[PDB]
RNA sequence: GCUCGCCGGAAGACCAAGGGUUCCUGUCCAACGUUAAUCGGGGCAGGGUGAGUCGACCCCUAAGGCGAGGCCGAAAGGCGUAGUCGAUGGGAAACAGGUUAAUAUUCCUGUACUUGGUGUUACUGCGAAGGGGGGACGGAGAAGGCUAUGUUGGCCGGGCGACGGUUGUCCCGGUUUAAGCGUGUAGGCUGGUUUUCCAGGCAAAUCCGGAAAAUCAAGGCUGAGGCGUGAUGACGAGGCACUACGGUGCUGAAGCAACAAAUGCCCUGCUUCCAGGAAAAGCCUCUAAGCAUCAGGUAACAUCAAAUCGUACCCCAAACCGACACGGUGGUCAGGUAGAGAAUACCAAGGCGCUUGAGAGAACUCGGGUGAAGGAACUAGGCAAAAUGGUGCCGUAACUUCGGGAGAAGGCACGCUGAUAUGUAGGUGAGGUCCCUCGCGGAUGGAGCUGAAAUCAGUCGAAGAUACCAGCUGGCUGCAACUGUUUAUUAAAAACACAGCACUGUGCAAACACGAAAGUGGACGUAUACGGUGUGACGCCUCCCGGUGCCGGAAGGUUAAUU
RNA sequence: AGGACCGAACCGACUAAUGAAAAAUUAGCGGAUGACUUGUGGCUGGGGGUGAAAGGCCAAUCAAACCGGGAGAUAGCU
């Protein structure tokens, strides 16, 4: 059966990475909301 | 001519084709082509604006010449040509100074006939003057609207508009519709009916032929929900409301234009 | 022209291995572990000049780290890149 | 190790995606592995991924994204021009063999190619953000020419049979070889060459386009395959020396022909159809500003250059998505016998026996097999089973929109052997002989090879479409015309859709829709068009305006802000 | 020629019996040149999308997704 999570790492990047969080005013508060809490993967990016 | 297909099966039973044989069996002009990618019927935020689009077979974009402004140089007329973009059909016709355009094909129109656009040309078919020029009475179509701008009235497959009052500054044009239209006498129209007038006769004959021409099937709004158009719910067949597009205004009858500025042009509207 | 403590910077080791001995004995190919910035002309320079001995092509690969695990703790080895440098018909190198 | 069994259009091989060391070696067996484990995709250590030509990067763009100014918006921000990003598409170049425990079009061996600089001598119009060409394109169908590949014969090597026969029309194996370079064929496209002029191609153009005129019927472009070379090489069945029983080193015969043949190639072709089928760069060409006897261009030749990143391993799975060593997952490869076939059966290459076994042979459950007589009596219902099942030929009703219905129904023939015919009809096609504008040419010729289908005669069996495979049929009737769609996971239908029909709106800055707006869709469309509503092929058809809506009217009554 | 026919792949899911499986199995079944199917990338966002329309689908969640916040909502009820 397919499952939901299909992986592909572009179109993963492209999402939800770095740059695309920065891209956004939303994408950096998530990103500084992160920094915040002390995560220590600030985003999807490896 | 129309010509009715063999029921050799069901979904050809009801085809009824409109072939034309003078057409150019062969790929189009290449120079005056141009992409031309789908929509879907929706707008720069991604939203569907019109329903019912979608689809439907890849087309180029032939660059018709609707402006028509060679003046004095003679064309003549290449071929005729399937343009997929109308119903009307296409004419490659080639000036005495080498340059090639596309116009839409009058009624008359075929390979070798001789056209030309200005104040002094002849009034035959597919010929294109001022309507100050042109005798009243006369069918014309491709008719602009304002003056340089281009042919808007009359384009598509077998329309044409009557000239039917020439009074100082202005034309009355009798439009397809019925309704009766002011227009600058400055403004340009050429000689005669649009050409492919046998296009109404033909009858697709399957719903993939529908879908061919990029339109998506319309689903009623009695057979929705309440919650989805005002039509909806109902237990088995109801419908007790008076009808009404899926935003909820009146579909049988109530008037929808609402412009002001240019009701002064309008003479007469149609009925 | 590659600056001379460039080159000296370049070269990080020789690398022992099976394969390695058999590249120096068979096709006279030596297996350096070399910095991994160091682009192949720069080897190439680093080895005619801190070696004294004539090359014929650089081939370079990048290692990548094994993870390990130290007791209960997760971690990763570096990545360390690799060169193939093929000297010339009768250079016995030292 | 020897048997046995299973997969073989896969349960084999190679990739993408995704994973990220799972690869290989040594070593260890606490835990992990549904049991044991000496084993492992487990633990620990070490090793392993080699590129000018494969892929990324790179150049070019699609959908789309971002977007200087800009337009718009309480703010945040929205849209969008110039631009700039964005592959799933376009763009230079490598093949064969050998090798590792583990990499290879990457190492080695041989033989290649590419496009850049730099320098040269030789020449002499070069030059783009611009012009033109090209790139550059659909579906279906039909062949014909080919090859991959296979079969048989020849050849070469080996064999003479654990049991009757087996020196022959006998048995086993092998019989392979690339890119490149040269040739430019089957075949496809197009008339060429020169001259003159011209409101066209934002300017110019010797280019393209258009007009004339002259003269020659062959000119050019394209093109699989074959042939030649590449190759006195490589590989090569197996023999022979050493042996850490893993292998290593030497050695090496023949290496042809015919027939069959793709869904692959010629073919981005041809024919045809309507639903009318990306873009931009590379590439070719034209000039402008310019520079002017300099640069730049093409010419060969020399030299330098091609960086960087990926390359292990799994990849229909025990390594990816499913919590698991548990269904899903795109592409490429496609041997034999039978067969229409990528179905099915048995096999090859190759890969596996599914990580608990051992007994026993109760009830009951699951999955199968057979069943006297009866044959739907079962049951809500013939649910399920049983049955039908192939090719050819004969034959086939009502009704019909004249296409259908129809594979209607129902029947007959079917194996093997011989003969017709030491193998026919056909297919293919070598020598020889003749012609020739000479070649991959044309004629004639028929050797050899391959090869159905039929008829007649015999013959075996209970049974010849013998297995696997493979329609049940007919009669009346409701609904929906039809093919489609639908409740992912209890509803596939009579529901939705549909072609068709009707009403209604909409004159273009269209109605309408998404947007505080700018704008965008509608549409680069223009009433033979577009939107909405209902009805739903086709046929025959299809009173009431009092109520509620809508349309038109505006004499009077009533009536807001305002005053 | 064909939203033509029979039929593998491929897409589906009508009948049947039966956790390995939070919807599968085996045996049959429908479509299979098209209103087909499929890979890669893109776009549409929550009273919003998309919908051949079932209130279907929008990450095992849908007559208004999920996450965090108002928030210790309120609870004449247990």
């Amino acid at each position: 059966m397919k499952r939901t999570f299909q992986p592909s790492v572009l179109k993963r990047n492209r999402s939800h990475g770095f740059r695309a969080r920065m891209a956004t005013k939303n994408g950096r508060q998530v990103l500084a909301r992160r920094r915040a809490k002390g995560r220590a993967r600030l985003t999807v990016s490896k | 001519a129309v010509v009715k297909c063999k029921p050799t099966s069901p979904g050809r039973r009801h085809v009824v084709k409109v072939v034309n044989p003078e057409l150019h069996k062969g790929k189009p002009f290449a120079p005056l082509l141009e992409k031309n990618s789908k929509s879907g019927g929706r707008n720069n935020n991604g939203r569907i604006t019109t329903r019912h689009i979608g689809g439907g077979h890849k087309q180029a974009y032939r660059i018709v010449d609707f402006k028509r402004n060679k003046d004095g140089i003679p064309a003549v007329v290449e071929r005729l040509e399937y343009d997929p973009n109308r119903s009307a059909n296409i004419a490659l016709v080639l000036y005495k100074d080498g340059e090639r355009r596309y116009i839409l094909a009058p009624k008359g129109l075929k390979a070798g006939d001789q056209i030309q656009s200005g104040v002094d040309a002849a009034i035959k078919p597919g010929n294109t003057l001022p309507m100050r020029n042109i005798p009243v009475g006369s069918t014309v179509h491709n008719v602009e609207m304002k003056p340089g701008k281009g042919g808007q009235l009359a384009r598509s497959a077998g329309t044409y508009v009557q000239i039917v009052a020439r009074d100082g500054a202005y034309v009355t044009l009798r439009l397809r519709s019925g309704e009766m239209r002011k227009v600058e006498a400055d403004c340009r129209a050429t000689l005669g009916e649009v050409g492919n007038a046998e296009h109404m006769l033909r009858v697709l004959g399957k719903a993939g032929a529908a879908r061919w021409r990029g339109v998506r099937p319309t689903v009623r709004g009695t057979a929705m929900n309440p919650v989805d158009h005002p039509h909806g719910g109902g237990e088995g067949r109801n419908f007790g409301k008076h009808p009404v597009t899926p935003w909820g205004v009146q579909t049988k009858g109530k008037k929808t234009r609402s412009n002001k500025r240019t009701d002064k042009f309008i003479v007469r509207r149609r009925s | 022209m590659i600056r001379e403590e460039r080159l000296l910077k370049v070269l990080r080791a020789p690398h022992v291995s099976e394969k390695a001995s058999t590249a120096m004995e068979k096709s006279n190919t030596i297996v350096l572990k070399v910095a991994k910035d160091a682009t192949k002309a720069e080897i190439k320079a680093a080895v005619q000049k801190l070696f004294e001995v004539e090359v014929e092509v650089v081939n370079t690969l990048v290692v990548k780290g094994k993870v390990k695990r130290h007791g209960q703790r997760i971690g990763r080895r570096s990545d360390w890149k690799k060169a193939y440098v093929t000297l010339k018909e009768g250079q016995n190198l030292d």
